[PDB]
């Protein structure tokens, strides 16, 4: 993550970002509402950050520092610069929210108003259908990535060494090869209870509380369609034990 | 330092979530509880053996049946949460969470864990429940429902005064160490 948004995001939460003299002017509900819009970009931004790793730090440093066989690298990443795509996107549509928001004078002082609308574009038309897509092709590769990463770490020398140095960092503790893959495939169904307690505290304006429950839908659908597209790919399997599936 | 990874699984209302936060935190969270559990790695010395113990949730993941399994490759222990506030989620361990566990998980030990033990004494949870012909889950039936169900041990456990959470992921990692 950058700077920028690392400080921006650094408090536990939105209560603790923003300077006290301003938490003060809002109510109860407000900053209940506030905390769980803070907690969803948060998390966003930290995702994100995630596909770096995969992308930037494990992935391209494949390509540049060894010599595995063609296919190997892609086999172990499916669809990383898709995903990062998506989610880059999405990380810059949630902080241009936030950004136009803030009070002249101040860059942590803000309110976020109109959640619902941004996250009914994100998870309709061809946002929507890319996401699919995306998740299903990569949760039906997840069991064949984490058995090649398996064989290459306990076969190849040289990737052995390249893991052990570039996880070696006490930053990237939660972040192995492994650890990344299951983030992110978990990552989708993180955002239906976020967007529940959001719309738990925004009652206040009915037409957010409107878009917000169409937004809770809309993301249900997905993770239902994406569910029903997965089947995992087997290395090996023989046609036969596919058709008699 | 060797690494393991535990998974908890158990219904929404188990407080699998809390249970989670409040152990990598050493604390109930006392300004803001969060949503959701990304990972974590719990450094553990139990017995004098250091452990790096991976936390992982499935908290969201209860109605995706194929999106669900991705969590359980390599699991080293399981932690089987119900609430001691909620028999409907203690219903749901035998013929739901337990078959699905062992057949993803085969021989991977299984904690059963009741979460939510300072409930069994409140007079409003104890107002509530009678309203559906329902109490507390008892000590005995927390015990029976382990044993059933072949778990490694059973233990009990509040998120929100942390007392017992500590031994909890203590035993996890005694359990994930063994042959
Ligand atoms: C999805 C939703 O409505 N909620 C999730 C929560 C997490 C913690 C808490 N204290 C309340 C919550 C309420
Ligand atoms: C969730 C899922 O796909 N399952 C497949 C199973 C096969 C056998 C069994 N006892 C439980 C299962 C659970």
């Amino acid at each position: 993550s950058m700077e920028m948004d690392e400080k921006d995001f650094a408090a536990d939460s939105w209560s603790l970002a923003v300077d006290s003299s301003f938490l003060q002017q809002h109510k109860k509900e407000v900053m209940k509402q506030q905390d769980v819009i803070y907690e969803l970009i948060q998390t966003e931004l930290h995702h994100v950050r995630t596909l770096k790793i995969m992308t930037r730090l494990f992935r391209t440093g494949m390509l540049e520092e060894l010599h595995l066989e063609p296919g190997v690298v892609q086999g172990l990443f499916p669809c990383v610069d898709e995903l990062s795509d998506i989610h880059t996107r999405f990380l810059s549509q949630l902080l241009e929210r936030r950004r136009q928001a803030l009070c002249p004078g101040s860059t942590r002082n803000f309110v976020i108003h109109r959640l619902g609308d941004l996250l009914i574009s994100q998870f309709s038309g061809p946002s929507a259908e890319q996401m699919c897509k995306t998740y299903s092709e990569f949760c039906s590769r997840h069991s064949k990535a984490l058995k090649l990463y398996k064989e290459l770490y306990a076969r190849d020398k040289r990737f052995q060494q390249f893991i052990r140095k570039v996880t070696r960092p006490a930053v990237l503790k939660r972040h192995g090869v492994q650890e990344c893959i299951l983030l992110v495939t978990q990552r989708i169904t993180k955002y239906p209870l976020l967007i529940s307690r959001i719309l738990q505290h925004s009652h206040g304006i009915e037409e957010e509380r409107q878009d917000l429950t169409t937004a809770l839908g809309l993301v249900k659908e997905l993770l239902s369609n994406v569910d029903e597209g997965i089947y995992q790919l087997e290395k090996g399997a023989r046609l036969q034990e596919i058709y008699n599936r | 330092a060797i690494r393991k990874k535990l998974v908890i699984v158990g219904d929404g209302a188990c407080g699998k979530t809390c249970l989670l936060i409040v152990f990598s935190k050493d604390q109930f969270p006392e300004v803001y509880v969060p949503t959701v559990f990304e990972n974590y790695v719990a450094d553990i010395e139990v017995d004098g053996k250091q452990v790096e113990l991976a936390l992982w949730d499935t908290a969201g993941q209860e109605d995706y049946d194929r999106l669900r399994p991705l969590s359980y490759p390599d699991t080293d222990v399981i932690l089987m949460c119900f609430s001691i506030d909620s028999p409907d989620s203690l219903e749901n361990i035998p013929e739901k969470w337990t078959p699905e566990v062992k057949h993803f998980c085969p021989n991977v030990p299984i904690i059963l864990v009741g979460n939510k033990k300072d409930l069994r004494n409140d007079e409003h949870t104890r107002r509530e429940l009678a309203k559906m012909k329902q109490e507390p889950v008892k000590p005995e039936e927390g015990r029976d429902m382990a044993n059933r169900i072949g778990a490694f041990g059973y233990m009990e456990c509040s998120a929100k005064t942390k007392d017992g959470v500590r031994e909890v992921f203590e035993m996890a990692t005694r359990a994930a160490l063994q042959a």
